[PDB]
């Protein structure tokens, strides 16, 4: 809600934040378990 | 599916709880209207724990708001993410608690707690577990204490087997804000003790320190101070939302954190809290996190644990982290420091990991400690109230509002008979 | 990116203090012009009563 | 939504009201003929008349004309409703017996009937603000009779007085001690909180900080207007600690009889002085407790503070307020009562002070410091000593007793003042049990 | 005199204990 | 951060402060309007802040007699100072310590302590006070005595450096200067933390000698004093290889509770058409400091023993050419020290060259302040006690003092205390034989 708050907040695009491997699928890496 | 309603009451709860919703919304994707303009599906697979869906992708927040003076209410609305609450939830009461624990548990209050319980009941039936509740109040004051107690009582009186994690701003130790800060509280603690399941005394003087000693926040509005309070509230109830490994809900915490049925007042604390310049110099890792998780500096309370013992402490970690590192730091920070942690209860620490980390951080945690040192904050209130009931000062007000002297003595007795226990089971 | 967001709030506080001190300067300059206008009226009153 | 009714009784009350409603109009942007050139802000001291105009929730009462007629001829003629402005036909003549007993019955029924529709045109009534003096017969007696009726009528609503204190050294009338003692005898049992503002202290402040070598009622009354607009801004705007009049009055009175707090203003800077000072949050709080900026001529060194509410208006960092209050509490010169450690009461609003064309400098911080002190016991004792010499020889009492008053009431006017002096000694002595 | 407090707080505890014996 | 409060009392203090703040404004960069022509914190110790950076000095200009603050309030710097910062009385002290300390002191002492209170409030951690007066006039003697008493009461743990103007042996301006000097030194012997002594006569003689001015005035004299105060307080103002503080000067200069009276002098006081001809090294400037004609007090240093010595080099000074110069002065014989203090010369190095105002001094890249504590001041003290004794033999001018309100016994108490001071001067003098 505020991009200066004491604890974190970021507006970097989360769909680009994904990595795959040689034999995997692109995992959505901030909300994967 | 579990369910937690966020009862808010008074200028304190209003702004604090407003900040709660803004923080939890972002972490769940919900926008300032209700549409899930979010990303991961793992954010909606469990939103029935804070937001009831309204025909039309509008996830509406289950938030009952109780103010006894349409004013902090208008604030809640105007606020950007403050148009998502359902009209009825806003229970106004054109009058004025006039900072009087009496004028809130007796007069103005009664003629509103009926309407309050109404909203609550409705939101309490629309559930499939009603795990518990969550009150945001300022122990010291009126609309916070008066209503808080009346409401908290009514809730426990009816719903018998359900948690009630209250996040209260205990009266400060340095400067005060309401001359009747002692009285207002002594009458309150009395209730909170024999009714709730898990308070989180969030003292104000603390947040201020965290603002100038750890964050270096130069000009700290009452907004930044809230975000801290939000982080904790959220973390505590994270496992009952996103998934992870050793999950622990709210009953888990209580059952594994309340030694005897009374030592429930706990101490909050976030984890990755860095700075506006040092952040580029700090490397996040279970190790570092701990030296801060246990740095009394964080503990947003007022009783440097150093001057007391530690009955039970739980730390709900969040983020991809190795449990070896987790258990390690936990034990290591329970051996080096041992004169503090009590011994009549081994394995004092309590771990917990809810995978999905905060939005914009690699790892996080919420330290909730049950210190015997809390006697400090209590002692002050007692001694303060002491020299206040003696020379019968600022009492004419409360008295007139139908509150006999004993009603105050009985209260003082309790917090004193609550101060003793902390030492009784704080000596071993 | 979190670091740059916090720097942008630093710049936000900078623009807040700049606009507030500039509003202060314009308002108080208006006050100074008013009080010199009153003084000039006083001197004109002095001259006309001398006449 | 949350409204409080303003009453201006006596000539002092009427011109304080002129200054204050000028201030409120230039606060809220009201053109001074009622119409507002373009929602939940004006509807607490202003009632919109269904179409376009905003009539104040004020009643201006005087027992004698020309004071109301200045308003009825002047610029603010169109602002007020021409029946709220109530005039008698014969002056109180600086007589308590005429303010209270004999010429009170031709006006008090109209005044209470007029307060009645202002209460009816109000969804939530919250309090009254009665503006008067402890001097003239009007501001003594009609205020006394007004509170006697309002205690019967609206007893569960707060009553805040703005009293002009009878000056310790200068005065303007020889029957000020008589009128003051009688009117405070009567308003002790009916008032709720009576903020006190003395003339001679502002006489000193207008030389010391305002650098005005020749000030007058316009400047004095506009500073007191700044005081009242400073305290009644929490329920006028949105604030970080919005704080009601009931909250003002619940944290300033220890006992049911001690209800006389003294105001002070901060930034009393004088335009061509604010180029060189911070006017920062710590130093405005430091300048509050200076024993020269008191609005009542009374040294706080010979007394103890009971409870004190600070109202910060403008861009104030509430934690800079925290640091300032921490700095105040440690000093050994600002001595408090031992039974009340919790002394300094924060109230925060985001509305900056607005400049009336005139003398006070434009500032972004303004804290109004209302303190209840044991130091006003010496001022009450001085007023009682003024009472004693004139009562010892039946001076000027034939005028009162021949016009409705009795010789009897002067007695219990003296012994309840003795009881008040004893009460202030009881609250001033240290607790030993 | 002014019994008041006796009947008040005792009535509170009576109706309390009566309620959690109904339940 | 390292804030210092300046208090200018008396006419001498006020005009020395005029030259002092003129030099400070020209050195930092503040124009006389107070606005900063920027286009970082090296203003913070003397000047302070407000909205939009109107830089205001932390001085208290006090005079019991008007018009002397009024040329300041109507002059070029009418807006630099805060308007009621400068505190003006309406009763001349009439060259009377007893009136400046006993009758006209109470109408102003409360208000000047109020102003010192709020100026000290406008500080983070205050380093010290610099008080400026003379041992002459009544304002300078009496009000400084009362001010030192009240500042020592309220701020007892604090450094109080003072620049007194000495009653000269020969020139004189009043005839009760011995009375005022002995009384004010009795009062300030127990309170003044360090009293740097500056006599007019040696300034007059060096202005004749090496400034090449046959016709100078107090603008020039107070300008040189502005130079010497800007020299002593510059390490808390800029950075240096060897930074030196006011507490460091307190520690270094004075060994005993009472002999706290240093003697200052400057270096390159060269005169523009004289400066192109000359080396400006680090060695000959120290030689010129120890040359017995360029002192600021008319007192022969060869008739005494040096007790301590602090030197404050400013500009392009090498902190081992200072080693070479100090080694040379140790090898020289006529500069003779006490046998109980072998370590004598205290180095201070600053990177900022002296900034000259339009006036007398020249473009110099090296200037060393000199503060020498010596036993030679006993001769000057006995010289003033000589005048006080022959004035007090026949009760000259004593009826004003006794009729304003101070009793007769203060004169005898002052004489006994200054006899004790002279015995302290002689006992710190001889070599140890035990
Ligand atoms: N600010 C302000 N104060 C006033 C004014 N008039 C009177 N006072 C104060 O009131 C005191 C005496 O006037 P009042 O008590 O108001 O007399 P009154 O209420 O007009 O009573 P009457 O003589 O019957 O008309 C003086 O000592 C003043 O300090 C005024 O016009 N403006
Ligand atoms: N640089 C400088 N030295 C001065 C000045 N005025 C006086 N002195 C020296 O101070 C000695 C006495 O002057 P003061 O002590 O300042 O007298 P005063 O402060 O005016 O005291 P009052 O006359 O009572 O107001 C003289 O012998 C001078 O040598 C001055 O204006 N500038
Ligand atoms: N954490 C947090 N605390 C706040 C905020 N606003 C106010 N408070 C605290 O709330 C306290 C006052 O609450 P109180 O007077 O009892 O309000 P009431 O319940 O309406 O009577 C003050 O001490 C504030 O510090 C906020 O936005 N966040």
């Amino acid at each position: 809600v505020n991009p200066g708050n004491p604890v974190f907040s970021c507006m970097l695009d989360p769909r680009s934040l994904h990595t795959a491997t040689s034999l995997s699928k692109p995992k959505m890496i901030m909300y994967k378990t | 599916m579990r369910e937690i309603v966020h009862l808010q009451a008074g200028q304190c709860g209003n702004q604090i709880g407003a900040k709660f919703w803004e923080v939890i919304s972002d972490e769940h994707g919900i926008d300032p209207t209700g549409t899930y303009h979010g990303d991961s599906d793992l954010q909606l697979e469990r939103i029935n724990v804070y937001y009831n869906e309204a025909t039309g992708g509008k996830y509406v927040p289950r938030a009952v708001l109780v103010d006894l003076e349409p004013g902090t209410m208008d604030s809640v609305r105007s606020g950007p993410f403050g148009q998502i609450f359902r009209p009825d939830n806003f229970v106004f009461g054109q009058s004025g608690a006039g900072n009087n624990w009496a004028k809130g548990h007796y007069t103005e209050g009664a003629e509103l707690v009926d309407s309050v319980l109404d909203v609550v009941r409705k939101e309490a039936e629309s559930c499939d577990c009603l795990q518990g509740f969550q009150l945001t109040h300022s122990l010291g004051g009126g609309t916070g204490s008066g209503m808080g107690t009346l409401l908290i009582s009514k809730i426990r009186e009816e719903y018998p087997d359900r948690i009630m994690n209250t996040f209260s701003v205990v009266p400060s130790p340095k400067v005060s804000d309401t001359v009747v800060e002692p009285y207002n509280a002594t009458l309150s603690v009395h209730q909170l003790v024999e009714n709730t399941d898990e308070t989180y005394c969030i003292d104000n003087e603390a947040l201020y320190d965290i603002c100038f000693r750890t964050l270096k926040l130069t000009t700290p509005t009452y907004g930044d101070l809230n975000h801290l309070v939000s982080a904790t509230m959220s973390g505590v109830t994270t496992c009952l939302r996103f998934p992870g490994q050793l999950n622990a809900d709210l009953r888990k915490l209580a059952v594994n954190m309340v030694p005897f049925p009374r030592l429930h007042f706990f101490m909050p604390g976030f984890a990755p809290l860095t700075s506006r310049g040092s952040q580029q110099y700090r490397a996040l890792t279970v190790p570092e996190l701990t030296q801060q998780m246990f740095d009394a500096k964080n503990m947003m309370a007022a009783c440097d644990p150093r001057h007391g013992r530690y009955l039970t402490v739980a730390a709900v970690f969040r983020g991809r982290m190795s449990m070896k590192e987790v258990d390690e730091q936990m034990l290591n920070v329970q051996n080096k420091n041992s004169s503090y942690f009590v011994e009549w209860i081994p394995n004092n620490v309590k771990t917990a990991v809810c995978d999905i980390p905060p939005r914009g951080l690699k790892m996080s945690a919420t330290f909730i400690g049950n210190s015997t040192a809390i006697q400090e904050l209590f002692k002050r209130i007692s001694e303060q109230f002491t020299a206040m009931f003696r020379r019968k000062a600022f009492l004419h007000w409360y008295t007139g509002e139908g509150m006999d002297e004993m009603e105050f003595t009985e209260a003082e007795s309790n917090m004193n008979d609550l101060g003793n226990p902390v030492v009784t089971r704080g000596a071993c | 990116e979190d670091r740059l967001a916090k720097e942008k709030r630093e710049v936000e506080e900078a623009r807040r203090q700049k606009e507030l001190v500039e509003n202060t300067r314009l308002g108080l300059n208006a006050q100074i012009t008013s009080i010199q206008a009153q003084r000039q009226a006083a001197r004109q009153l002095k001259e006309e009563e001398a006449r | 939504q949350r409204e409080c009714i303003s009453v201006h009784v006596g000539q002092a009350g009427v011109q304080i009201g002129n200054a204050c409603w000028e201030l409120y109009c230039l606060e809220h942007g009201i053109q001074p003929d009622g119409q507002m050139p373009s929602d939940d802000s004006f509807n607490t001291f202003f009632s919109e008349t269904g179409a376009g105009k905003h009539v104040p929730r004020a009643v201006f009462v005087d027992l004698e004309p020309t004071v109301i007629d200045e308003v009825r001829t002047g610029t603010y003629r169109q602002l007020f409703h021409p029946e709220q402005l109530i005039t008698g036909k014969e002056d109180a003549a600086n007589n308590y017996a005429r303010g209270h007993y004999t010429i009170g019955k031709e006006l008090i029924d109209l005044v209470l009937d007029r307060i009645r529709k202002l209460a009816d045109q109000c969804t939530g009534l919250q309090g009254f603000l009665i503006f008067h003096s402890f001097g003239g017969g009007t501001g003594s007696g009609f205020t006394s009779l007004l509170m006697e009726r309002l205690s019967v009528d609206y007893g569960k609503k707060s009553k805040l007085e703005f009293s002009i204190y009878p000056a310790p050294q200068v005065s303007t009338a020889v029957v000020e001690p008589y009128n003051s003692i009688l009117t405070t005898h009567t308003t002790l049992e009916h008032s709720d909180c009576a903020f006190m503002v003395d003339n001679e202290a502002i006489y000193d402040i207008c030389r010391r900080n305002l650098d005005i070598e020749r000030p007058t009622y316009t400047n004095l009354n506009r500073l007191i207007s700044q005081i009242v607009s400073s305290i009644t801004a929490s329920l006028r705007f949105d604030g970080a600690l919005n704080v009601d009049l009931t909250e003002f009055q619940t944290n300033l009175v220890p006992y049911p009889r001690i209800h006389f707090p003294l105001a002070t203003y901060a930034p009393v800077i004088s335009a061509e002085k604010a180029y060189h000072e911070q006017l920062s949050v710590a130093e405005i709080t430091n300048a509050c407790f200076e024993p020269a900026n008191q609005m009542v001529k009374c040294d706080p060194r010979h007394g103890k503070y009971m409870a004190c509410c600070l109202l910060y208006r403008g861009d104030v960092v509430p934690k800079d307020v925290n640091a300032a209050i921490a700095a105040i509490k440690t000093k050994r010169s600002i001595q408090f009562v031992d039974w009340c450690p919790t002394g300094f009461k924060v109230g925060i609003n985001y509305q900056p002070p607005t400049v009336v064309p005139g003398d006070l400098a434009k500032v972004q911080r303004a804290v109004c410091m209302l303190s209840n002190t044991t130091a006003i016991a010496e001022a009450w004792a001085r007023l009682d000593h003024k009472f004693d010499l004139m009562y010892a020889k039946r001076a000027f009492v034939h005028w009162y007793v021949g016009e409705g008053m009795e010789e009897g009431e002067f007695s219990e006017a003296r012994e309840d003042m003795a009881a008040l002096e004893k009460d202030y000694e009881e609250v001033g002595m240290d607790s030993v049990e | 005199s002014r019994l008041q407090r006796q009947c008040k707080v005792m009535e509170g505890e009576r109706r309390a204990y009566s309620k959690e014996v109904h339940q």
